[PDB]
């Protein structure tokens, strides 16, 4: 955001590599609790894999 | 009015319009800042940031 | 500045100034007048007395 900026958080990938395919097709459903800039620190629910 | 009594005298009473054009006169003299000003003057900033 | 003189010559004569930077000055006063001329500088016009 030009205004402030700040680099906020779309979303997070995590790496394929040789060594982790069985590993990252076995989790699904990545509960998150994350800092919000107001209200800042809980738990913002649990949702499936995006992929 | 000039109500006051004690048998004085008077003479020669008028009105007369005055003038008046003073402006300031004087200035701050140099006002060379402090190192404690000049440290606090620099308190709040903004990035300009590219992405 | 100013003129000293010593009639007889003997000890010096101690001349410390604090205005922003004190200064230490001994000088020698001889038998005639001669002028010592030691410098300061104010500093803000809102700072102490000048000490001489």
């Amino acid at each position: 955001n030009p205004s402030t900026g700040n680099t906020y958080i779309n979303g997070m990938y995590f790496a394929p590599t040789q060594t982790n395919k069985e590993a990252l097709d076995y989790i699904q459903k990545y509960r998150v609790e994350a800092t919000l800039q107001y209200s800042g620190f809980k738990d913002i629910g649990t949702k499936d894999k995006e992929m | 009015t000039l109500i006051g009594s004690g048998t004085t005298y008077l003479d020669n009473l008028s009105i007369t319009e005055l003038n008046s054009t003073p402006e300031i006169l004087d200035e701050p003299e140099v006002k060379i800042p402090t190192d404690q000003e000049i440290m606090d003057a620099h308190k709040i900033y903004f990035a300009d940031l590219n992405f | 500045s100013g003129y000293s003189k010593d009639p007889l010559t003997s000890n010096s004569i101690i001349v410390k100034i604090k205005a922003k930077e004190e200064k230490t000055d001994y000088l020698v006063p001889e038998q005639g007048y001669t002028k010592f001329s030691y410098e300061f500088e104010t500093t803000e016009k809102d700072s102490s007395n000048i000490e001489i």
